[PDB]
């Protein structure tokens, strides 16, 4: 007898005489999982009426939400879901949903929700009461198009809940107040389960003088130590530290991973490459001597642009290191411990539309936003509430989007749903974030399944026709987001603050989309959009939209961002990010048996020449695609490069150069073949 | 006695066998076996109780080769560099031996382990096979010493190597077999070496003596196989996989003979193994100015 | 043919002649050279006191905020007078320490700007706030050597570019992340300008306490300890401490962070350790029995007051009783055991005898923890915050304003009710200016309590001088009645203070001073000198020992007008200033006839006990040879009078046992000791 | 014969010796002896010739420890798990010997190896020091076997273990020394176990018999002591450090005595050597 879904799932690692994969045994395992685990563990309810009632009174669900609709309409919507006809795709899917996402009892032995249930709850939470919108989200998550980020999906509608969005970008300033505050900021944010990144760029170098008296400061390293310990304390529980490539510590900052649980991210300006070209040295300027002389914090000046002048100024102490060997040591450490993540300062600014200068990124290199320094009294209260960054996320199933014709509706519902998250995100634990998120309305609409979709429609990855789709795709998502955002401002009667200075206001953002290249370069691509029922935006749609913004504005500061989708991809059946699959069947270290297997979506024994695994598709190809996205997406895109265990430093550095030059906004970490 | 110069070598294999058998050296604490617990639990009362007994059976063999098996074949080796290999094998068998006890601790209890240990002590066909090799080891015949060992190394382990294998072909106790596969791959070599070293002392022999050896091997195999059928018919009784194990052995009996320069005996309708089981048997620099380019 | 540098002169202190007679002269010789070789060739010669202040103010060295509270006439004159008191330094270390660590130097450090007296003046002036007569008073109290404002009040007075005046702190943590967070920050913002801090761990939830009804969650106290531990290693200056109950679940592992059997994995390396042992922890050791460590979570739950705020000796049985309140169990005789094992290698932990402190406590509420030097014992109140870390209820926390008196020089002065008076005013003054911006719980608590800490130093000096073997009948009895007479005067002052201002330390009506229950033990007899030697010594010095009549007038006055300070005295160990003011550490015995100091470009600077000659060596036995007994004896008599704590270093040889330490710990308990510093082992 | 149970171990030490002796796994190919190449030329013709000659006896030493040493002790062992550890030691020692024959091929030449080896048969101070030690391996007396095993591991080996440690201190051929770092670390446990299990054997031997072997330990260790003096002095001849190695053998033979339970023989002045050699240990 005996075929436990876990031994059934394991059958995905085995073959037949021609070279087959046993997909059969996966869908068979799901069928097993629902009858060996789920339905014998769930609790039965006569009607949703008790379901709702008992789950309110017992202290699981939150009444704060439902009471905003006619209790009639709630069971009206619930029925609509449980009749949407949702079945499951992958074994891991239902496994991940049930163990990690779905609502179980306080003691944890019985299940209280099912997939279609969780959607309803989120759909009701995000819609704040909008009958017409509550419906739309339910449909959009259920059909599998829109997929809220891990924290949002999980938490919505629950009374006994955590936070709606994990992910935070707060800078540290060059004083003890802000350092302190930041070390606390970790404590309050990490305990709620947050993923925080810090901007070390500003702090005093090693050997810097404090209080006029010379050679004193500890450097950027010991500030980390504290943050590390704070993250170590508050569990879930992980942090990152960003540093400028031209801060005098950089090498002893890199040396820490040559201090275990922190993540390093290095911001590399254009001039570093230029120095690295002619085998020259670098200049690392004292963050202290900039403050004094140029009256601005290090992280806030155009290091690339000033550079000459900076090197000429005798008051600014220059520290010299090797450019060629910098990129080397960077590679060395990535080889081993993943990071340093990279973000290319100027590249980003260049095509940033918002007023100011970005300086750092999140824990996954994907969130890229402008921020302002915060000023404190000696009692750690805010004399001037600065702006720091919080990231509301949600992604789209490229494939599932491409199927339904109202891509517009698919987008609005998603952008509105995403926006709704910021209007509910009040992290009181750190006000700069909250007050920043109160003026910015920062969101990040993501994508996923690109590889699945391309290979489904039959296109090889990195191909001249691949890039061609993914380019004219993002293009058309962009238009709809901006429209949704313009509309929103028209309805709320308010734009994000700092708009009057945006390039959207100037209209030099619309400059790009008023030229061409915006018609398909391959016939195969054009077929897709014809066949899919998608009207690619035409010059006079942008032209109509340009003048729309230049009146009512947009309500959101930054619209899209494509994250390295964590588990959410396995719930929505998607090929990770906008990059190739790590392997044909992902082996993942999870649960009882220590591994659960994940087959790529739309994969059969027939199209197996489409699902070439990332590692050997090559670095260049991935960038190539990402380039086309980097074009349209205002924030960054989480770019993971996949090298063979035999590859050498050069390869990496060579690949980063290209990526740099191709104009990538941000680089994640580099993975080697070894499992 | 003259010291070892690993530089003026007699035979090619001494070195490359030493280069393999030491590369793939492994330890049982290196395999996450605690993860097979969930699959273990799902096996029946009878099923669990079997898996224990066959490993205990696996133990005896591995133990014999360690203390009385490989040791005795030192006295027959030609190149001083062969004995060094031999000592490694001796040791390695004992790691093979440690493993099951590293399993036994992890998956089951000493209430079940001790009932299978005491059965193993009293179980007629398991002790018989242990006896056959022993009486040919303490014998002064050196050519027959190797055959016996090959038949142990290439065939005897496999009446039991089938179960951790079969399971792996079902997605159960994958990591237990993961650890077994490393044993296997070491014992594969073992068979080839002593085997290869058998053919060697054999081509030096008398032309007429070469008939004597050819028959005896088949005979001994035929006895060891006879026993093995009764060995599998007892343990795997109440599972009904006998027909697959009885087929496996045949395949693993050709494996032994083909390592001794002898031609296969069982035709592939007896050695017919299911390909799934067959499958489970095994699954820095600088930069350039240039590179800098643009 | 030449050679003798002033350092080589000071090393001679350690060299004898034939049998063994100390070269006391070769230190005094060193002094003369120290000035001749280093000091004067490095001073700034100012043509007249008139250009000085004029140069020292303009150039931004001296704080014009002070000097302009008197007519320069008085200031110049006071200066002129300070220098005319004819001060001369006593021992080499005495001089050397002052110049290298205390006196005013030019920005570039390379020259000197102040001599001993100059400092005094400024200090005296800064503390007077504007009072001509008090300024003149202070000037003389200090230069005679009767008063010595502790390091942080001395070194940082008068100077314009200056650090804080107080450098000792007692902060508390509450069982919520806000305070957890705020604690690390305060550990930062305080230690950053050389402020020693102590933390209250007693309140935090245990090593496996559920969080928000979700079972087995909380990490313990170790990780908060670690956060602070490193946080202090950043702000460097930078010494930190923590206090945790004996009956708080983590106690056995808390003691095991210092244990060598670690490194990273269960290890703290810089933080100082404090352990609160309530009376019952002894009763449980008596019948060999176990200790019941309760859950601070479950106590806060059921009782409504956080752990260290409620009784533990007085509520013990009643807490085993409650089955809702969880219970872990370990050995009491092994707890005390481990302490000694930790004490042997690490020195810590300190000890605070919870109830011996609360029973002598004259102030409203409970005392829960102590400071880095176990000598501060005051009552705090928790604070409440918004989620944004803004304070919602700014509760009271303790800052320590410290000062000291040289027992010998005090007994030399005619007026003692002036000697003490002055001391109290200056201290009060320090605490009337301590607006600690960074942790408002310490600032507004200080602005409420007006708490001060007057110390005592040169006891084993004055004793030895007047021919008294330490811890003898004569000793004990004297120091008893000494701390007695100082107390009265300290209060009389605080009463007068509370009369000049028309206000008392807030919440006076609840104090034992307000009911007069403080005056209880001072109005039952026992206050006649147990030795005529002691009586004739109080006569010789001319001191009106407080009468039963005095203890009424005061009683009736205190009850009427109040007292301006919640707390008047606490006796810390002197580790720095006890060299400027030439004093025999605290009231505990000397460390060796010639003490060795690991300072300066010799590695060795030697220091000879005050009044010590080649005639009276038998009076100068090192604290080791004394025996923890006599030491506790003398400390007990002091503890009778002093409202705050007396920092007690015990002194053991290398032959001592795990029981030897444990044994003393009890003699300290029984005789009525409040607190314990750490235990030393003989080796250098 | 019964199968092994590492789940009902007999002696605590059995596994203790197992775990770490098996964790202490290493190979000559793991260490890049391609690195000692520039530092190798900086030795003289006679310095380089004695590089091999010191390691040549050592090649034969692990040869005899591997083939004959433990192989006779596996009938002596009381716990079957003890039989197990000995066989690793047997094997480990063959690699030790292989490590020397990894050395004579990274830096050393064809002509030179055919001179120290053939010397190791024309060398009576070596010949006998291996003849006597084996005379107790091919004796039916077990404590004679284990004592020989002890003193071979912990004294007779250390004839040439000083050369690379002196080499290492000056930065000359340290990656070669980094390997003898591993080698010794193994002999350390090898000597200890033999040493510990010698002491378990004396719990059953009678009152007068403990001195039949206590006194017999001295006759033998000092018999092979003077044969080691001979071997040391015609090897460390015109070097000058004949007397630092004099203090070396009185150091580890006090650790060899320690590796049996006895008391150390040679005083403060004979066991004190170069403190820069022990730092590189
Ligand atoms: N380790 C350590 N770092 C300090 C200390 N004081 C300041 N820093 C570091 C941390 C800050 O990033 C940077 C500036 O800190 P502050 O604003 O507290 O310095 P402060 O205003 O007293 O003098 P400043 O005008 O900044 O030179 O220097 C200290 O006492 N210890
Ligand atoms: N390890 C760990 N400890 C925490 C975390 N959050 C709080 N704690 C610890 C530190 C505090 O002493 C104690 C209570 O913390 P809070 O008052 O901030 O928890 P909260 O008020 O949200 O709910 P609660 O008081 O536990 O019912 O638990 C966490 O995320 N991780
Ligand atoms: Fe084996
Ligand atoms: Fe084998
Ligand atoms: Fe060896
Ligand atoms: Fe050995
Ligand atoms: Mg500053
Ligand atoms: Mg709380």
């Amino acid at each position: 007898e005996t075929m436990d879904y876990h031994a059934l799932n394991a059958m995905l690692n085995l073959y037949d005489k021609a070279g087959h994969i046993q997909f059969d045994k996966d869908q068979q395992a799901i069928d097993a999982f629902f009858a060996t685990h789920v339905r014998p563990h769930s609790v039965t309810f006569a009607s949703q009426h008790e379901r709702l009632g008992t789950l309110v009174r017992e202290g699981y669900y939150d009444d704060a939400v439902l009471a905003r609709y006619d209790r009639a309409f709630v069971l009206r919507l619930f029925e609509h879901a449980h009749a949407s006809g949702f079945r499951f795709q992958t074994f891991l899917g239902a496994w991940k949903f049930y163990t990690s996402y779905t609502l179980k009892t306080f003691d944890g032995k019985r299940y209280l929700e099912h997939f279609e249930d969780r959607v309803t709850m989120v759909a009701l939470t995000l819609a704040q009461g909008d009958e017409t919108l509550a419906t739309q989200l339910t449909d959009e998550m259920l059909s599998g198009r829109f997929q809220p980020a891990t924290p949002t999906f999980l938490n919505c509608g629950k009374q006994q809940r955590g936070e709606l969005v994990s992910c935070f970008l707060l800078r540290i300033e060059d004083n003890m107040e802000s350092i302190g505050r930041a070390v606390n900021s970790a404590l309050q944010l990490s305990k709620r389960g947050g993923g925080v990144a810090f901007l070390l760029s500003n702090l005093r170098e090693a050997g810097a003088p404090i209080k006029r008296i010379e050679n004193q400061s500890s450097g950027v390293i010991p500030v980390m130590k504290m943050l590390e310990d704070a993250f170590s304390y508050a569990n879930q529980g992980a942090g990152a530290v960003y540093l400028h490539a031209h801060h005098p510590d950089i090498l002893r900052f890199l040396d820490t991973k040559r201090i275990k649980t922190l993540s390093l991210g290095v911001v590399i300006p254009d001039i570093t490459f230029r120095l690295a070209k002619e085998n020259a040295q670098m200049a690392l300027f004292s963050p202290y001597d900039i403050q004094r002389r140029y009256g601005k914090p290090f992280g806030d000046i155009a290091i690339s642009e000033r550079y000459d002048e900076l090197i000429a100024d005798p008051h600014v102490r220059k520290t010299y290191i090797n450019a060629r060997d910098f990129f080397q040591t960077l590679a060395e450490i990535q080889f081993e411990s993943g990071y340093p993540y990279i973000m290319f300062e100027d590249t980003v600014n260049r095509a940033n539309p918002i007023a100011g200068r970005i300086n750092m990124s999140n824990l996954c290199s994907e969130i890229l936003q402008v921020n302002s320094a915060s000023r404190y009294d000696d009692n750690l209260d805010y004399t001037h509430i600065g702006h720091d960054i919080s990231c509301n996320l949600g992604s789209l199933n490229i494939a599932h989007v491409m199927d339904s014709p109202d891509i517009g509706r698919t987008v609005e519902t998603a952008i509105r749903g995403l926006t709704a998250v910021s209007d509910m995100s009040h992290i009181r634990s750190v006000p700069s974030i909250a007050a920043g998120n109160a003026a910015s309305h920062a969101i990040g609409l993501g994508q996923m399944n690109l590889h699945g979709y391309l290979a489904r429609e039959g296109i090889a990855y990195g191909s001249p026709e691949a890039l061609d789709f993914t380019n004219l795709y993002f293009y058309t998502i962009t238009w709809h987001a901006v429209h949704t955002s313009m509309r929103l401002a028209r309805e709320r009667g308010k734009t994000f603050a700092g708009f009057a200075q945006s390039r959207y206001a100037s209209g030099d953002y619309f400059t790009q989309y008023l030229q061409d290249d915006w018609q398909p370069k391959t016939a195969k691509v054009r077929a897709l959009f014809a066949r899919s029922g998608i009207t690619l935006p035409t010059r006079e749609m942008w032209l109509k939209l340009r003048d729309d913004v230049m009146r009512y504005g947009i309500y959101n500061q930054n619209l899209q961002a494509v994250p390295p989708t964590g588990s959410i991809s396995y719930i929505n059946h998607a090929t990770s990010s906008i990059h190739p699959i790590v392997a044909k069947i992902e082996i993942r270290k999870e649960g009882k048996t220590g591994r659960v297997y994940y087959p790529a979506p739309f994969m059969t024994n027939e199209n197996l020449d489409m699902y070439q695994d990332a590692y050997d598709i090559g670095p260049e190809k991935i960038i190539d695609t990402y380039a086309e996205a980097t074009r349209h997406v205002d924030q960054g895109l989480s770019l993971t490069l996949f090298f063979p265990d035999t590859a050498t430093t050069r390869d990496i550095n060579k690949a980063q150069i290209y990526a740099w030059r191709k104009g990538i906004k941000s680089l994640y970490y580099i993975r080697l073949r070894q499992l | 006695i003259s010291a070892i110069n690993w530089n003026k070598i007699q035979d090619d294999k001494d070195l490359e066998v030493w280069n393999r058998l030491t590369s793939n050296f492994w330890l049982p604490e290196k395999v996450p076996l605690s993860n097979d617990i969930p699959a273990w639990q799902t096996l029946s009362a009878a099923e669990q109780q079997l898996t224990i007994r066959v490993f205990t059976g696996l133990t005896l063999l591995d133990t014999i080769q360690n203390i009385a098996g490989a040791p005795s074949l030192m006295a027959d080796a030609i190149t001083p560099h062969e004995e060094a290999v031999l000592s490694n094998i001796s040791f390695m068998e004992a790691v093979h031996a440690r493993s099951y006890s590293s399993i036994f601790s992890t998956l089951c209890q000493t209430k079940e382990v001790d009932a299978a240990y005491a059965w193993s002590e009293e179980n007629p066909p398991l002790q018989r096979k242990a006896q056959i090799i022993l009486a040919h080891y303490v014998s002064d015949e050196p050519l027959k010493k190797k055959i016996a060992s090959v038949f142990l190394e290439s065939f005897l382990f496999y009446s039991g190597f089938w179960l951790p294998m079969y399971f792996s072909s079902r997605g159960k106790l994958t990591n237990t077999a993961d650890l077994i596969r490393l044993i296997i791959r070491d014992e594969a070599v073992h068979g080839y070496y002593i085997g290869y070293k058998y053919q060697i002392a054999l081509q030096k022999l008398s032309a007429i003596e070469r008939e004597e050896l050819k028959l005896f091997a088949l005979d001994l195999l035929m006895e060891l196989y006879d026993n093995e059928i009764r060995y599998t018919e007892a343990l795997y009784a109440e599972t009904g996989w006998v027909n697959d194990v009885k087929a496996f052995l045949c395949y693993n009996a050709n494996k032994a003979l083909m390592n001794l320069g002898y031609e296969a005996l069982f035709p592939p309708e007896m050695a017919d193994v299911n390909p799934a089981i067959l499958a489970a048997l095994s699954p820095t620099v600088e930069t350039e100015d240039e590179d800098w380019n643009f």
